């Protein structure tokens, strides 16, 4: 079959300036009819995948004249003028000359702004959860820029890295900032044998970790 | 104008059989269009499983051998995917487009609906409020959240104030720790406006037709 290369971008796009996105195919995509089949689509964070451009450079219905397509029969262009934080996600182009109808492997957009702290803060186990025979303490790591982040747990001034869960955010749509929680799970009984429970976090913002502690 | 909506199982046994319906508003599916059906891996990695279009005629993905059959209720203007012999490699989130002849779908896709496919049982979620432990900084804001634990499988759906609280919530990709996931959100407000004014978060997990509303109070 058809293969669908897309390359990366090695760095991210400050808003307001234009980026330029690449998609190969190993065989034309020019057809019979004079007419190019190729797609672009963002997927937006969350979002389904929207279509921007088909038939190489036709933008869809409602999509903004900031995008366009150009290329050969073999190698496409996606064009994206004065980038939104709006704009961020994955572009995925779409051969749709033959079966079966082959998406590229995404090339993801990051948005460059300025540096921002994470706002840090901490929860101790729930009374709820505790009942349970259960304890888990939450560390919400959030609107941070770059995603470059460490995330450490002290329990009475020591290091603790068993237990730990961390899940982050994409880029947000609005902010362009990156969030993250920390998740410390213990059981009931070794929660209620000690006493200091700490989230420190190291970041290029700061020169000291940010930390947030309370005591059980 | 057009509007398609995925409905299904979210959780398939392995060597059973996949059933999935797209809805179709706005538009009648007896036409020219190629009425299809698209999966989008873990990874995300996008993949064309067929189409049904003028009614009767239809294309697969090879790559789904005889595993696959699209069809249609014209009644209910509705399409179908069937996928038999489901493994592990199955799990994905599949979706329903409208494609013209051209390549053209415009934002004519549903939602995505997420399948399973996993021999490991419906569990719902035990949802815990998250306050903070002290006072902080008022006239300025606090952070609230909600950890929602031990479920499957995927996904859950996380608001706060049934929507009315909609900037200001981070909602995480949730965790998976032997065959249950984890998630947490949280939820940034006025310090103003807590605990004068309630926060509740509502959680549900269709799956286990769990719908939990969890009031976030001081402790």
């Amino acid at each position: 079959d058809i293969v669908i290369t897309q390359d990366e971008l090695s760095n991210p796009v400050t808003s307001g300036e234009s980026v330029s996105i690449s998609c190969r195919s190993s065989r034309s995509l020019l057809y019979k009819d004079g007419r190019t089949y190729l797609n672009w689509f963002l997927q937006r964070p969350g979002q389904s995948p929207q279509l921007l451009i088909y038939l190489m450079s036709t933008r869809a219905s409602g999509v903004s004249d900031r995008f366009s397509g150009s290329g050969s029969g073999t190698d496409f262009t996606l064009e994206i003028s004065r980038v939104k934080a709006e704009d961020v996600g994955v572009y995925y182009c779409q051969q749709f000359v033959e079966y079966p109808f082959t998406f590229g492997s995404g090339t993801k957009l990051e948005i460059k702004r300025a540096d921002a702290a994470p706002t840090v803060s901490i929860f101790p186990p729930s009374s709820e959860q505790l009942t349970s025979g259960g304890a888990s303490v939450v560390c919400f790591l959030n609107n941070f820029y770059p995603k470059d982040i460490n995330v450490k747990w002290k329990i009475d001034g020591s290091e603790r890295q068993n237990g730990v869960l961390n899940s982050w955010t994409d880029q947000d749509s609005k902010d362009s900032t990156y969030s993250m929680s920390s998740t410390l799970t213990l059981t009931k009984d070794e929660y209620e044998r000690h006493n200091s429970y700490t989230c420190e976090a190291t970041h290029k913002t700061s020169t000291s970790p940010i930390v947030k502690s309370f005591n059980r | 104008e057009v509007k398609l909506s995925e409905s299904g199982p979210g959780l398939v046994k392995p060597s059973q059989s996949l059933s999935l319906t797209c809805t179709v508003t706005g538009y009648s599916i007896t036409t020219n269009y190629a009425w299809t059906w698209i999966r989008q891996f873990p990874g995300n990695k996008l993949e064309w499983m067929g189409y049904i279009r003028s009614s009767v005629i239809t294309r697969y993905n090879p790559s789904l051998k005889s595993r696959i059959s699209i069809t249609q209720d014209t009644s209910k203007n509705q399409f179908f995917l069937q996928l038999n012999s489901v493994t592990t490699e199955d799990t994905a989130t599949y979706y329903c487009a409208r494609y013209d002849y051209y390549g053209n779908t415009g934002d004519y896709w549903g939602q995505g609906t997420s399948v399973t496919v996993s021999s490991a049982k419906t569990t719902p979620p035990s949802v815990y409020p998250l306050a903070p432990g002290t006072a902080a900084l008022k006239s300025s804001m606090v952070t609230l959240g909600c950890l929602v634990k031990g479920y499957f499988p995927e996904p859950v759906t996380v608001t706060w104030n049934s929507g009315s609280l909609s900037s200001g919530v981070h909602t995480f990709p949730a965790v998976l720790q032997s065959d249950l996931y984890t998630l947490t959100s949280s939820v940034t407000v006025p310090s103003s406006t807590w605990p004068s004014q309630t926060v509740t978060c509502n959680v549900a997990h269709p799956a286990s037709s769990t719908k939990v509303d969890k009031k976030i109070v001081p402790r």
